[PDB]
Order: structure tokens, then sequence, then C-alpha cells
């Protein structure tokens, strides 16, 4: 634990990038986060929105 | 039901399709031919929809 300082800072990038990662899981109000599915499962005039 | 109703009140048939869409195996599809499977390389795929 002597160095945590620097342990800490490495820690704490991972976990953006993490976090990161894990923000393409969110849908933000869509019908589903995968942009795969919205694009197989509607047209262009909704797959827009 | 008369013939002389309005067409406001004339008889409508109705059929709702419920189906869930890419979630687990799938029975129901649509027209599509089914081609070959590659392996190791870089291709569009489309599994089940």
């Amino acid at each position: 634990s002597a160095l945590g300082k620097l342990q800490d800072v490495v820690n704490q990038n991972a976990q953006a990038l993490n976090t990161l990662v894990k923000q393409l899981s969110s849908n933000f109000g869509a019908i589903s986060s995968v942009l795969n599915d919205i694009l197989s499962r509607l047209d262009p005039p909704e797959a827009e929105v | 039901f008369q013939p002389t109703n309005g067409v406001g009140y004339q008889p409508y048939r109705v059929v709702v399709l419920s189906f869930e869409l890419l979630h687990a195996p799938a029975t129901v599809c649509g027209p599509k031919k089914s081609t070959n499977l590659v392996k190791n390389k870089c291709v569009n795929f489309n599994f089940n929809g």
C-alpha cells in the first residue's frame, strides 16, 4: 500500500474507461441500447429518432 | 351492426400480432435464404434477424 498514490491514479483511470464501456449498455430513452438491433428492427423514419 | 350504419359504427375485423424479437431461439421467420457460413473472415452477418 506504500505506493497507493500511484495505484490510485492507475485505478482511477481504469474506472473511467470501464464506466465508459458500460455506458454503451444504456438505452438513454431509446427502445434498445444496441444500434444493430435498432437498425434491424426499424426503418430510417424512426431509426433516426 | 346494420349495413346502413355510419362508417364509424361499421364492423371491423382486428388481428394483433404479438412477437418478442431477437431475445431467445426463434421459430417463425420471414422469407429469406440461409447462405453458407464463413469463419475467421470479416463478414456482414444476419442470424435470425
